[PDB]
């Protein structure tokens, strides 16, 4: 993924 | 240790109808994020371990905060962006069914015991630190952690309701309902994109992607 | 607590259902799917005797008698023999005596549900070392489920769980007093199996609607 | 309409409905 991972 | 205040403070520093619902479910994961990571010791854990739990997760923690936050309104919904979507306006976008198992089995049950925020938190960080997700670098720090919770929980209910000897055991039984609800809205929202004539943001689209 | 609800009715209730030593002995000293589902469909008559046996069921409408039966049945089925195989490795005994190891579940195809069974419900349920009593009043209260579509008195149903749980609880902290988690955690195996028991009934209509499963009479009405 | 649960679920020493 990219948002939930980059939000992290 | 984690303080159950902490817990607190967590849920209190973040706060067609169908079409709606989603649209205030995809800002609201933006939302879970920043609140996860104020749960206590949760950014200690593996990078990939906070992703696991968050993608097991997510659809329960959403369920959970606004069925309490609903507990105000009667037969509906107060979702995220400010909107109320009544009973029957659920029912004829033809939701009926699950929109119901949600008003009496969970925003009916929390109103009728006056569940309280910090119980609500709680009930949250033990939904988040699940120990069974698959895939996890090591289960047993998440097992670890969902014991805090629940011993912070069990003494929280006692110093303050002991005349209810029984509460936080009636706290824990909502899970299972929390689970099977949890599981019929993920059989909704693939049945939506499957037919196609729901729109889907972005966040919410990739939770549902694999 | 254990006035009206006693965990001494409650195991009597589960003792007398429990399989005969000699039957896993004349079993293990057709395909895996269709010898699992003839177990289940024995189990389902001895369900009902279990029920009659527990506190104040017999009490209910017999509307809701049906109801919490139909709305439970897989998840009691599921709790009695993940117990029972909680000194067996890698396998579950069934009702009719036969073994199944996962071996055989993986090549017939049903293996990662399988696996989810003995992962999350009989591996816990030894790590615990979970007693019989605290198995029973853990079935007493997926019986006594308030939630199930239907009741004609929810209320009643609550109030008949909330006195198993408070019994059980009260035998914890009596039998084990230096384990305080023991009954949180005891609780929190009840999600677990509600997600199992859906898992299990997704094959289930499987089996039935696309399969050549055979299914006796009256697993088939369950599944009506 | 579940005739065989029904028929299991009845007995000598409970009436069909009726209760304290
Ligand atoms: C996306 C979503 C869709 C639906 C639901 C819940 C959500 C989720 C959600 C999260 C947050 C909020 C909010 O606070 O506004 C609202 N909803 C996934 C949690 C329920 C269960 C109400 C039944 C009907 C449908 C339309 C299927
Ligand atoms: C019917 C059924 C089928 C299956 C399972 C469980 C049952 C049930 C059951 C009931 C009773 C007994 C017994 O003790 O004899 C055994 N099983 C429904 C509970 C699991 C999940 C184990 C593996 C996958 C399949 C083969 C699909």
């Amino acid at each position: 993924h990219k948002i939930l991972h980059r939000l992290l | 240790d984690m303080p159950v205040e902490r817990i607190l403070e967590a849920e209190l520093a973040v706060e067609d109808p169908v079409t709606n619902i989603c649209q205030a479910a995809d800002k609201q994961l933006f939302t879970l994020v920043e609140w996860a990571k104020r749960i206590p010791h949760f950014s200690e854990l593996p990078l990939d371990d906070q992703v696991i739990l968050l993608r097991a997760g997510w659809n329960e923690l959403l369920i959970a905060s606004f069925s309490h936050r609903s507990i105000a309104v009667k037969d509906g919904i107060l979702l995220a962006t400010g909107l109320h979507v009544h009973r029957n306006s659920a029912h004829s976008a033809g939701v009926g069914a699950i929109f119901d198992r949600v008003l009496t089995e969970l925003v009916s049950k929390m109103r009728d015991m006056q569940m309280d925020k910090t119980e609500l938190g709680c009930l949250r960080a033990i939904v988040l630190f699940n120990p069974d997700s698959k895939g996890l670098s090591n289960p047993a720090e998440v097992e670890a952690l969902r014991e805090k919770v629940y011993a912070s929980l069990e003494a929280y209910c006692k110093h303050k309701y002991p005349e209810q000897p029984g509460r936080f055991a009636k706290l824990l039984l909502r899970l299972p309902a929390l689970r099977s609800i949890g599981l019929k809205c993920l059989e909704h929202l693939f049945f939506f994109k499957l037919i196609g004539d729901t729109p889907i943001d972005t966040f919410l689209m990739e939770m549902l992607e694999a």
